[PDB]
């Protein structure tokens, strides 16, 4: 598996809006409790949800896959990720509905062969005989680090006007600048593998042949997320991102690194990686670290310089 | 005493709104998420009130006796019942905001209620 | 794609304004998070919105299109970019509103064959069948470089009086001086190409014929932004601008150059461009650098002298 | 002690405003985004207070006893209750500004409150 | 268009004033960001506002128009440029206020046939139907050259006393000495042309008849600015001025010469002019250079001797 | 040590101001934009202090013990608490000015604060 | 090495001032706008020091060991700590003056600081 | 080469001063306003040096090796380090004086520095 913890720095940004009130567009904020000598203080801090990141990842995967000739669904070629959910969705693509429970696996395989996004991204079909597929990529909310006794995040309102020669033209937009941190998980080993018990159905050999290409495309799609191609309002409010710290772990057993909310979170995750490999009888355990803020790292880690080298090493 | 401070801040915001005929400072106060936004409005509203005082368009009075503030936005005469905040009320209110910005929303809601009732009567 | 990073030095500046208090005209200010040897700090710094840059670019594009014979909309002929948002604009121009979803493409084409501004900068129509078109040019806020521990920016107020022989006339104006940086990105491979999915509609042949001229005009329009023809209050507060550093990258794959915050942001972006071309299976990657401050550049990089040469090279 | 320093700076700004009849220095102080703007106002307000001291129009007093500053301007008499800042208060305040310019806004808001209350009371008595 | 860059050397100067403290009259000062071998620094330097230059230019234009028989407004006949902003000015001059938007053009013409100052320097009317006209001459602040690591400017205070036989009389005056530089722009192709969009209105024939004389007067009015007739306190503090370098460019397309901050700013602007004419598909580009300090100029450039020759050449 | 140097320069400026009864040198120091203006004031103030030393109107003393400078001017007696700058303090201060002229403004603000407090106390006792 | 040269020139000016009891040469040096004025003072101060050497009223010594110059004037004894300039220091200093007359002002400011500190200490002991 | 000529000149003036025990020729040289005064001193100092040579009281030597001139005067022994001027150095120096009499002041200042350092060292020994 692959696990990652990344720290970001963003300035003058508005990517995830919320319900508009009056003539105002508001940012998404969450409450946090901060400890002080006097007591506790409740503060509202901007956040970015985990659905926009998934949408960006799926769009990038579609763009990469259509170049290599991998199958792509009709409604997924258009950036409309409804997926094979209801009968109307299946009618356009041309897939017969599952007959009963015993045939369910077959249906999955057919879907698994007619759309790559339904495989890596996962799909759910509601009906008499539902079929499930959990996503192979797991993403979390983007929340700035609660480090020390100060929250490095702000949120202000900006006033904008449109010019007209015959007045009879005013709006407000919320902008923010924070220090974000987020973590993610991916399981390249389970790609191109069905997730339903039963007997093998004709057509699995194609999946076995396409496993390597699907894994390569799924790994490649992480470059867009790690480069900052997510969110909205990029036409006039294009942000300014930058990479500070990054830890990526590749193992053969479940594992995750520590959250990047403290100033020393690489030494802890390295020690925990060693301890977990000691108990779970693992064989492969590798850690890649990119450091730009000059925090302590440790020993026994390969140090990279960019994100492209990380992707190359992960693919190798 | 916290409610009295909030009430005096709401009177200041209502006087500033009635004199300027603009809701913008009350909107900024009620939507504040930081001490910076609250403190900026507390200055700007007092600066508006200072101009009204210098023009003799804002004056303290008593009305049947309750303390009040008369506001002339031209012929549009308004009377806000209550005291304006002291320097100590502003300082204690800023300390309340440093603990919880909710008190700015509470003062803004009260200020808009005062201004609306006066505008309806006028 | 064409992606650029530009650094400017401006003194005694006021091009962007916000709401005024009393007799004082204020300059736009935003919060920024900056890293120092003692940690992270939050500061308030004057900034310039990207909407002014977009307006200047669109006005220059209007002028170029009118000079070269390309069609220009009736409302867009005057410098009022309401585009086709409201029904009044549609009535003035004389375009029927879309009936259902299937007709939306037709409406888009009708909008696209009349005004180049709608084609390049995108547009929106809200109603029973909403129509969207994302802008093909992306800009952002103009922020001074966050280099070192001291921000190279300053803001102050200035005093002015109006003369009169019968006193019965005093105002203040905010003036700033800074070293600004900003980045931009425009996709010329999607100009004059419909975005709404559907069937073929008569009139696309004219778009195919005019695609080359539209792309040439869009490329030419960047000269105004790269020269310094933007902002307001130029009648009495004409600023002093001087180019210091410029990086332009032309690629066939998505890419984003490093922000102009660090002194070494050309070598890094060139190395990242090379590695990204290697890893993403590209077929074209070119870089142009204009340097006037004697900072490190690298090896095997084309060096220009002015901006007109860059525009000519991009056109060719 | 930080609040006492801010309060003494606010008293200096209020005395300078009441004596000069100009809000311009308090406006500059409350809008400051740099140590330069704050320090320039701290000089200019003390220079105004120095002229009032030399003219005997600004004097320290006690009032029922609390320390106060009497200010005579244009035939109006004002009394600000409290001390003026020491050289150490100016230096410690400048160090607070070098950490966070917020303290200039706090002192400006207090100074304007002092001046407004005194001007309102003086107009009512007239 | 006519765009110019001018360098002056002034000693023992005080033409612009600001608010006074005690018995001291202060000189206007502004912050500037300057680049040295150690990085970037912020300094405080005396400056001169552009509004004084605009007032001097408008006064000279008033004098020339009165001498040549062109109409001059009643209030503008006296050197008080309130123009037509308030209702009192309209009542004094005797022009009816606009009724609706459709009448605005008429009002503009009525303002434009009475005062040349409103035509050239623009004007504003605020009300139910606001009317705007941008100035046709653009100036900026006068800043000393930011060359090298040391700013060639100095400011000091001087002591003065008033004599009296019965003491019961002491003041201070700020005096500066510097090497100033400034740039200006004037588009003569829009003089005597209405700016508000609308239908034809009677009275435009007179404007067409007087267009040549208005353009000639506007060109002639630049002699006062290029000679040194501006600023106040000339009765007892007459400055010593001496021209050092001047560049003037006449083009049919937008262009901006380089600021007079570097020793080599004539060759660069000539090369940029040639390349801009090549790239922008122009049809006219001429340059005039006056040099008295023996710096590099270039080849194929007309060289003049005084300013009157330049004015005559521009008129012809 | 930078603050101690600035404080000793401020004491020199305050002594020169109280002895000369003129703010002109402190005004020049606090408004300086070049090392030339700062250095000229540092000479001129020390030249004024030198005359006061030769006349025995400026003398070093201790007061309850803190180092101080007694100044006699026009029949007024003033006491500035602290040391005057050394030649090394002047040289290190000029090096600080060659890096950032801000330190001249800081010293000027401190000097004016010292002088104002002493003048206020002397007027109150009279 | 430039600072060491300036410091040795300042010691020469301070010795000449303390021996002659006249500030006139230091005033001329610190106000110099030409190499002529600087060079004339460098001669005249060395000519005064030469007379003090011939009279045995100026002598080099060590003091606890630091190099020093003892000066006897009008029954007062002064000790300046440091070296006097060499012929090479005068020549290198004149080359520095031919580039920038600022170095004469720097040396004059240091010389006056040395002399003032010594005069203050001598008056206090009396 | 101009500095080498001026230095050799200094050395001649310093040797003449140490041998004659009179500053009068160096004073005349450093105060010269005409080529006449300079040329007269160049003759008179060389005439003094010629007498010292004929008496074997002035001799060229090497000292640890640097060229030097030993001078015996009134039982004192002095050593000036360097060369005496050649006939070509005198001719080239007179051409420099015809352009600018400043070079006579430069040579006089150097000569007095050489003589003062040697006299100080001789008085200290013993």
């Amino acid at each position: 598996m692959i696990s990652g913890s990344v720290r970001f720095l963003v300035n003058l940004e508005s990517l995830n809006g919320v319900e508009s009130i009056g003539n105002l567009t508001k940012h998404r904020t969450a409450p946090v409790v901060l400890k002080t000598s006097t007591g506790y203080l409740v503060r509202y801090v901007p956040v970015i949800s985990g659905e926009a990141l998934a949408h960006a990842y799926q769009a990038s995967l579609v763009d990469i896959a259509k170049k290599e000739g991998l199958p792509v669904g009709s409604l997924s070629s258009q950036y409309e990720f409804i997926k094979f959910s209801t009968d109307e969705a299946l009618k356009i693509e041309g897939i017969k509905e599952p007959k009963d429970y015993n045939d369910a696996r077959r249906f999955e395989v057919e879907v698994m062969l007619k759309d790559v996004i339904a495989d890596v991204g996962g799909f759910m079909y509601a009906g008499g005989a539902p079929v499930r597929r959990t996503s192979r990529i797991k993403l979390g909310y983007m929340i700035p680090a609660l480090r020390g006794d100060e929250i490095p995040a702000q949120l202000e309102a900006q006033f904008h006007v449109r010019f007209s020669n015959k007045p009879v033209a005013i709006f407000n937009v919320e902008v923010s600048s924070a220090l974000y941190t987020f973590s993610f998980e991916l399981d390249e080993d389970l790609i191109a593998v069905p997730s339903t018990f039963g007997e093998k159905v004709k057509g699995e050999e194609e999946l076995e042949r396409q496993k390597a290409k699907r894994v390569k495309s799924a790994i490649k799609a992480l470059y867009s997320l790690l480069s900052g191609n997510f969110g909205g309002k990029r036409s006039r409010f294009l942000p300014s991102m930058k990479l500070m710290s990054l830890v990526v772990t590749k193992t053969d057993f479940p594992f995750m690194p520590e959250p990047a909310h403290d100033d020393d979170y690489i030494k802890t995750t390295i020690m925990r990686l060693g301890k977990a490999k000691g108990v779970l009888n693992g064989n492969l355990a590798k850690a890649y670290v990119i450091n730009n803020e000059g925090i302590e790292v440790g020993e026994g880690v390969t140090v990279l310089s960019t994100v492209e080298d990380l992707v190359v090493k992960l693919e190798e | 005493e916290k409610e009295n401070i909030i009430g005096r801040i709401a009177n200041l915001l209502a006087v500033g709104f009635l004199y300027s005929e603009s809701p913008t400072l009350v909107d900024r106060f009620a939507n504040a998420l930081s001490k910076e936004a609250v403190t900026k409005v507390l200055y700007d509203v007092q600066r508006i009130v200072q101009m009204g005082i210098d023009r003799s368009e804002i004056a303290t009075t008593t009305i049947t006796d309750y303390p009040a503030v008369n506001v002339n936005s031209s012929g549009a005469k308004y009377t806000v019942v209550g005291y304006l905040p002291t320097s100590q009320d502003i300082e204690d209110f800023l300390r309340m905001i440093e603990e919880d910005v909710y008190y700015a929303r509470k003062a803004g809601a009260l200020a808009m209620s005062i201004a609306n009732r006066i505008k309806l009567g006028s």
